[PDB]
DNA sequence: ATACAACCTACTACCTCAT
DNA sequence: TGAGGTAGTAGGTTGTATAGT
């Protein structure tokens, strides 16, 4: 007994259609056999094909694009169709399937030439119910449709080669955990010492005014340069309040809650970041936001680090990989590190208009994928480090943050085949 | 060295309660979710606005492919993909012509610019809609380029085309077009005349001034999505959803033009499986906050929101829904929050959700050129947890996100729930996007429409409209 | 008067649509 | 796809209380 419906085709012109066609003609009933549904790996693969087409096909469909007609497995294939044609004695045997809006008359083979087109060109959808309606008038078999034998194809065959598959893979954040703070925190009633009106960020250490006390992790005693009589305060008189407390919310004051307390490190850790890198060996790019902190042309060895690529050149502009620091408490305390792309058109002088930076930041990024991103980042932290396993930042002589350069890895058991 | 688990990828279920996770395989294998009688198209355009119109009509009728059309899905024929006509022949045309885009564009002002054109196109399309016997199911909006290019805030014509210097010394023409069709519920789906004929727009160099040739199918999968949304049925559903969810997502827009700067229109608008959705019109308040940079609800408004939405629930699915989520993109303050507790009934469960993209947590893969594949998650704790609605997804062998993805912090700030559920649902809900037809949009549809929507709210403040499904609003 | 409060404004990384 | 528009977020610029004449 014969039911199928075979379908030949050229791959992969007209996988696109042929995948259509077989697909909804699987989900409104019909048996097709099509090349694209198996993974074959026989030398009978021919044989098959033949086998499948000599007793058990009703109906041979061939797409008739161009291609279709020009290729040596279709018309191989074709070969067959004509050979059964005259064993069947029905006239409807080939249905050529007209897809292709452009076919010459002298592409179409002659056998395919003669017979009536199943028109494919004007609308898809036309012509599935031409296929059909051709499908009626002579009585080809069918089962009650199951479009759910359609994507059960679609969702194992087509599908098949790529999807999520139970795989291992890690993945580095951007997050840098900071690893130690300084024991305490303290807060200096500076009083007739501090002056509301003077500005420490050029003092040297992260410090600002909060109330009429002083807020840092620098210890009284370190801003004699740039704050005078101050030998004047009791060491005793300021608060003490325990760091490893405030991380918990074991610290609560009614006059300032930890929320208060949270905030009140980040402009440090930033500010220590942005002091740091004062003198850490990269140029600066300004954003409004914060620093953008690239290397200029020329320091690294043929502008390479540690193997990686941290400069280099785009048309007229060289481009320089920089970065930024948000350092964030919560979860765990962390410094995040956003890349960049800054811009320069000779090794060092940065370029004026950021209408061209954006331009170039997006001409350029479309190059790095997620292994080039993860590899600059990671080394240009690598770059920074001040040892073997963290960034310092000097928020004073003797009181230290300490950053690891190598950020939290996740483990994910779930993942894809790279294409 | 942090775990991360992973999201199966929500379902979206299509003709004959088929379920995939691409639309634009979905309706190409099966077709929507309601087959529709055809639609009635109705154009709003200069004589040229239809022949483009009707250029797409035919255009979309026959297959059109993508550049690739595996991370793009290409676009089988609307009759083959919906299994019904959108004709060319079929167009029920209210002309525009030059001379009333040149006597209404000209004027020195652009609001007045704005505002006049948007009351032509209305006045055409109201007077077609409103007088016909004859029924269009879309109403389509064709902008000749010069409209598109002169209607809004910071584009400035020369001071050598004006005719009438200003009267005297919001204005986006689109959206104010959808904000005065709202009150006489009519769908308008708006389209630019550079985009359907967008290679008879060459440049100076003889090029296309914009070239689509790499997704031009894509294009068709978008407008014919969004244009059958409109014209009635809805393409899909969410395959998996448990019964008796309600998805409420908060919008507010600042109406800068008060000069106490806490006007701020607000609303919600209530996602169940579908992504329909009802947009709920809150009515203006002091939502914005100045110190904390944030929105917020006085109470009693905030009762009316949500029982306006329980109720309006009610209504439909005749019954009260046994869990509601509320998403918004910042954290409740506890007394708004206690507003809606005493709104709900005692045992639905109130869940507020904040979903805020904040810059955290940029993962990289270690090894390979894409990353992290979309439904990753960390869970920070058992209420905040990190969701990659974003990154590299294998039926599509692209990546969502063309650069490094940012996943979507997401606390349960107010009320209590199961995190791996809500990152569930959330991953569930970018799936419902019926206008821009994608594998999955980088927010779930909650929020995804807020600023689009927040503008609307604005737009047309004097009205009071009822409730009203997204088409609408889109 | 200023000692401070709370805005508002660039600038950038993303993300969307007159898609 | 991409030229766009939007959304974070800092701040310096700015608009309001205090405080003393
Ligand atoms: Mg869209």
């Amino acid at each position: 007994m014969r039911n199928k419906i075979f379908i030949s085709h050229a791959t992969p012109e007209d996988d696109d259609f042929t995948r259509w066609l077989s697909l909804k003609l699987i989900g409104l009933g019909y048996e097709v056999w099509c090349d694209i549904l198996f993974l074959d790996k026989g030398v009978d693969f021919w044989s098959t094909i033949e086998k499948e087409i000599r007793e058990n096909t009703c109906k041979f469909l061939i797409v008739s694009s161009t291609a279709g007609n020009k290729r040596e497995g279709v018309l191989k294939e074709l070969a067959v169709a004509t050979k059964v044609k005259k064993h069947l004695q029905d006239d409807m045997f080939i249905i050529p399937l007209a897809i292709d809006e452009n076919l010459s008359y002298d592409d179409i083979n002659i056998e395919i030439v003669r017979l009536n087109a199943i028109d494919f060109k004007k609308s898809w959808a036309k012509g599935l119910q031409d296929l059909l309606d051709a499908f009626e008038k002579q009585n080809v078999p069918k089962k009650p449709p199951d479009h759910s034998k359609s994507n059960l194809l679609y969702q194992q065959i087509f599908l098949h080669d790529k999807q999520a598959i139970e795989k291992e893979e890690t993945y580095d954040s951007n997050w840098f955990p900071i690893i130690s703070f300084p024991n305490e925190l303290r807060f200096h009633r500076y009083d007739w010492r501090l002056p509301k009106q003077f500005d420490v960020r050029t003092l040297a250490f992260p410090a600002i005014r909060y109330k009429e006390y002083l807020c840092t992790f620098a210890w009284e005693y370190d801003f004699i340069h740039q704050l005078p009589k101050t030998e004047t305060y009791n060491g005793q008189e300021s608060i003490r309040i325990s760091t490893s407390d405030i991380l918990s919310g074991r610290y609560d004051t009614d006059f300032i809650r930890n929320y208060e307390c949270q905030r009140l490190i980040v402009q440090l850790i930033n500010k220590a970041f942005e002091l740091r890198m004062k003198d850490k060996n990269v140029r600066e790019y300004q954003m409004s936001k914060t620093f953008a902190y690239w290397i200029e042309k020329g320091k690294l060895e043929k502008d390479k680090f540690e193997k990686i690529k941290l400069v280099g050149k785009q048309k007229n502009k060289y481009w320089h990989f920089g970065i930024s620091a948000a350092g964030k408490l919560y979860p765990s305390p962390v410094l995040m590190v956003s890349s960049h792309i800054i811009f320069t058109m000779d090794g060092i002088n940065l370029i004026k208009s950021k209408s061209i930076q954006h331009s170039s930041r997006r001409k350029q990024g479309k190059n790095w994928w997620n292994d080039k991103w993860r590899e600059k980042l990671l080394a240009f932290i690598r770059f920074l480090s001040d040892d073997q396993n963290a960034i310092y930042l000097n928020v004073g002589s003797e009181e230290k943050i300490l950053i690891s350069n190598k950020p939290l890895k996740f483990f994910g058991k779930m993942s894809y085949v790279t294409p | 060295m942090k775990e991360l688990i992973y999201i199966e990828e929500p379902s979206i279920l299509f003709a004959h309660g088929q379920k995939c996770t691409d639309p634009r395989d979905g309706l190409a294998l099966f077709g929507p979710l309601n087959q529709i009688y055809g639609i009635k198209s109705g154009v709003v355009g200069t004589q040229k606005g239809l022949q483009i119109f009707k250029s797409y009509l035919d255009k979309i009728q026959k297959p059109i492919y993508n550049h690739n059309n595996i991370t793009r899905p290409m676009f089988p024929g609307f009759e083959a993909v919906f299994g019904c006509k959108w004709e060319s022949q079929n167009i029920v045309f209210k002309e525009i012509t030059d001379e009333e885009i040149r006597r209404y564009l000209f004027n020195a002002s652009t609001h007045k610019r704005t505002y006049d054109l948007v009351t032509l196109f209305n006045d055409k399309i109201i007077t077609a809609n409103k007088n016909d016997e004859e029924r269009v199911d879309v109403w389509f909006v064709i902008v000749p380029e010069e409209i598109y290019k002169y209607c809004r805030p910071n584009s400035v014509l020369p001071n050598e085309l004006v005719q009438t210097k200003s009267l005297i010394s919001d204005a986006q023409f689109h959206d104010q077009l959808k904000a005065r069709l709202l009150e006489h519920t009519i769908p308008t789906q708006i389209l630019r005349e550079s985009t359907l004929a967008w290679r008879d727009f060459k440049n100076t160099f003889g090029a296309p001034i914009r070239d689509f040739s790499k997704i031009e199918g894509h294009l068709a999968w978008t407008i014919s999505t969004a244009a059958y949304y409109k014209a009635g049925g809805k393409p899909w559903k969410l395959g998996d959803i448990r019964p008796g969810v309600c998805y409420l997502g908060l919008v507010y827009k600042k109406i800068e033009k008060s000069k106490n700067p806490q006007n701020a229109c607000c609303a919600a608008q209530m996602f169940l499986d579908n992504g329909d959705g009802t947009v709920f019109k809150g009515e203006v308040g002091p939502w914005y906050n100045p110190e904390k940079g944030e929105y917020h609800l006085k109470p009693k408004e905030a009762k009316a929101l949500l029982t306006q939405a329980l109720e309006s629930y009610k209504e439909q699915n005749k019954s009260y829904p046994k869990e509601v989520f509320i998403h918004a993109r910042t954290r409740f303050n506890d007394e708004e929050w206690n507003a809606f507790n005493e709104v709900t009934p005692k045992n639905t469960n109130l869940v507020g959700v904040t979903i805020t993209k904040s810059k955290p947590l940029k993962l990289y893969k270690t090894e390979g050129a894409f990353p992290i594949m979309r439904g990753n998650a960390y869970i920070v704790d058992e209420k905040k947890a990190f969701l990659w609605t974003l990154g590299f997804v294998p039926k599509l062998q692209s990546t969502l996100s063309m650069e490094v993805p940012n996943p979507i912090f997401i606390e349960i700030n107010k009320g209590e729930a199961e995190i791996q559920q809500v990152l569930k649902d959330i991953l569930a809900l970018t799936k419902l996007n019926y206008n821009a037809c994608i594998y999955a949009d980088g927010e779930p549809v909650t929020l995804r429409f807020a600023n689009k929507i927040g503008e609307i709210l604005t737009a047309s403040t004097e009205i009071k409209t009822p409730p009203l499904a997204f088409k609408y609003y889109i």
